[PDB]
């Protein structure tokens, strides 16, 4: 069950006519797109910042805000309580 | 005289085969049973051919009483209950009474509304015993079809097994019936088995959208209708291509055990989850960096239009100057400061009045004249 | 092999010559695709044969497409492949039913004649 | 003598479509009441909503 590759002239098994077709007219400008794509979000760096840091600043933070948190309430700025 | 005498045929004709399907039903709980299911479908279809032909006669006599009904009321079925409900006295309460049942609460006072101005005279009271006369015999009718659709509803397990697990038992009842047999069903495209039971509802000064437009059996599906109703339409027209399927591989008998039903139906639950699945994480596009450094534009025929587009033009040229001290006169209430400037005023220094650039001229979008191209 | 509910299957130098008329077809605007549209075009009278494959699975959905045929006298045939009978009709995507229709004044009529005769004389 | 001065109140939100097409058949085509009326049965939106 081989038949003509319409595109090169050799013979695939009919079990790959699509995907024979559909690689063999992809374009080079999708692999240059994707290396561009793979380069750009492997080498930004990170804005917001790390779990842990974000767990440590809002430890920080519920620690010199009592009333918000904690049972006891100190003023707005102080940590004693 | 051939409507009316072959009715009593019609309905011993039914009073038999319904007598042989209980007995069949009594006997299942040399005459096999799917020349039992062969003839109820046959049933279902003359009871309709016999119904839409009482619901004909109904609407003719009752016309002239109350002919704008018809329109108001374009199912058969509801228009005989309401022809039965209100009768000969229009105004007799009854717009209260089972008319709530009957019809929407619009259509029902749109239809009260309407019957305040009937022009239409009383019927004569042998129009009277004849229309309730053909209103029982049709609701008897109706009866007997509802009797025989609980039959074949309960016998789809084997008739239609496949077809039976995408949609259920019920709807795949209505559609075996409205289509007048499961042979008939699968000699039929998957477009036209969507539209199935479809019924030309009125809409009461609301737009086609909000009274649901090319909805069948299958839109009010079990498994249709579970859906958000942004998704119903995709689905209805998927679960219909998929019956179809089913129905074409039911009347040939084949996968009684329902593999093809499965497997259609998993097909089925797949896309309905990949039309429910949450959309994906998408990157924030950062501003752009400024930028001080030279950039080369080409020129060119391209250059040269958009250059002739965006350019100052002569009367813009002109509206862009004031005279100085030369105090004019105020030409538009609505926003002041707007001025014409040099614009047909003296101290412009033009006799004739500038032309308008037709390089200007207001153009639609390429895919907008498609749009306006395709509504044509 | 073949299932052999499809006994009118056409042999290599008429699938051929089927496909060629298919991919013609599609280029003067003269074919439907899709067994949906083949029962379109069966139930309004418009076309000329019907071409369906042998490798739809089940073979049943599109069994109905015989019946049809012989009940408003249209030839019909079976293809070996519904992946080149897709590719004639100029879709990528597989098609398992093609139905050319009726055009007057088509220069593919002595073709579609040729071809009708030559599947008439094949089914048994 | 009294001066009443007064408004219908929720005037606008309160117009039933389908006693307004039915009352405007009678002065319009029935296909130019209907259009009225179904124009004023749209899709609102705002932003995301």
């Amino acid at each position: 069950e081989y038949l003509v590759s319409p595109i090169t002239g050799e013979k695939i098994p009919a079990s790959k006519m699509q995907e024979h077709m559909r690689i063999g007219l992809l374009d080079p400008r999708w692999l240059e797109q994707r290396d561009r794509s793979i380069r750009e979000k492997q080498s930004d760096d990170e804005v917001y910042a790390p779990g842990l840091d974000i767990e440590s600043s809002l430890k920080q933070l519920a620690e010199r805000r009592t009333d918000i948190f904690g049972v006891e309430e100190t003023a707005i700025g102080k940590k004693i309580g | 005289a051939k409507l009316w005498d072959s009715k009593m045929f019609a309905e011993i004709m039914m009073k038999i085969e319904e007598y042989i399907s209980k007995q069949a039903k009594a006997s299942e709980v040399a005459a096999p049973e799917y020349r039992v299911i062969v003839d109820a479908n046959n049933l279902t279809v003359e009871i309709e051919n016999e119904l839409n032909i009482i619901h004909k006669f109904i609407r003719d006599k009752y016309s002239k009483r109350f002919p704008e009904l018809e329109s108001l009321v374009p199912n058969a079925l509801d228009y005989i209950r309401t022809v039965k409900e209100l009768g000969n006295s229009l105004d007799k309460c009854k717009n209260n009474e089972n008319l709530q049942q009957i019809l929407t609460n619009a259509t029902i006072m749109v239809v009260s509304v309407t019957a305040s101005t009937t022009q239409g005279q009383q019927l004569s009271e042998e129009e009277l015993e004849r229309l309730e006369e053909a209103c029982d015999m049709a609701l008897e009718l109706n009866a007997s079809k509802h009797r025989i659709y609980e039959y074949v509803e309960s016998r789809m397990s084997f008739i239609a097994p496949n077809l039976s697990i995408i949609i259920g038992a019920s709807t795949a009842a209505k559609i075996m019936g409205v289509a007048g047999g499961l042979t008939n069903l699968s000699k039929m495209p998957a477009c036209n088995i969507m539209l199935l039971g479809a019924q030309r509802k009125t809409l009461s000064g609301f737009s086609s959208t909000s009274v649901l437009p090319h909805t069948g059996y299958i839109y009010h599906s079990d498994i249709v209708q579970s859906l958000p109703p942004d998704l119903r339409r995709k689905a209805a027209r998927l679960v219909a291509a998929k019956c179809t399927l089913a129905a074409r591989v039911d009347s040939f008998h084949e996968s009684t055990e329902g593999k093809v039903g499965y497997e259609l139906k998993d097909e089925i639950e797949r896309k309905f989850d990949k039309w429910q699945e949450p959309p994906p994480v998408k990157q924030v596009k950062p501003l752009p960096a400024p930028l001080d450094g030279q950039r080369k534009k080409r020129g060119g025929r391209r250059y040269r239009k958009m250059k002739e587009r965006l350019g100052l033009t002569e009367i813009r040229k002109q509206a862009n100057r004031m005279s100085f001290g030369e105090i004019e006169e105020d030409a538009y209430q609505e926003d002041l400061g707007f001025s014409l400037g040099h614009l047909g005023k003296s101290g412009s220094g033009r006799v004739r009045q500038t032309q308008v650039n037709e390089a200007t001229k207001a153009r639609i979008s390429k895919t907008l004249q498609r749009t306006l191209q395709k509504q044509s | 092999d073949v299932n052999p509910k499809a006994y009118p299957l056409a042999d290599a130098h008429l699938t051929k010559k089927l496909l060629d008329l298919v991919q013609q077809s599609c280029n003067y605007k003269q074919l439907r695709k899709g067994a949906n549209e083949a029962t379109k075009t069966l139930n309004r009278g418009i076309s000329e044969f019907i071409v369906m494959a042998a490798d739809a699975e089940p073979l049943e959905i599109i069994l109905h497409l015989p019946l049809l045929c012989e009940d408003k006298n249209v030839p019909y045939v079976f293809v070996r492949s519904k992946q080149a009978l897709g590719r004639a009709c100029g879709v990528s995507r597989p098609v398992i039913a093609c139905s050319v229709t009726i055009k007057e004044g088509s220069q593919l009529k002595q073709q579609i004649q040729s071809i009708q005769q030559s599947i008439e004389r094949l089914l048994v | 003598n009294v001066m009443l001065e007064s408004r219908f109140e929720k005037m606008y939100e309160k117009i039933d479509l389908t006693l307004l097409n039915r009352l405007l058949r009678l002065i319009v085509d029935h296909n130019i009441a209907d259009y009225m009326t179904a124009k004023n049965n749209v899709v609102i939106n705002y932003k995301d909503m």
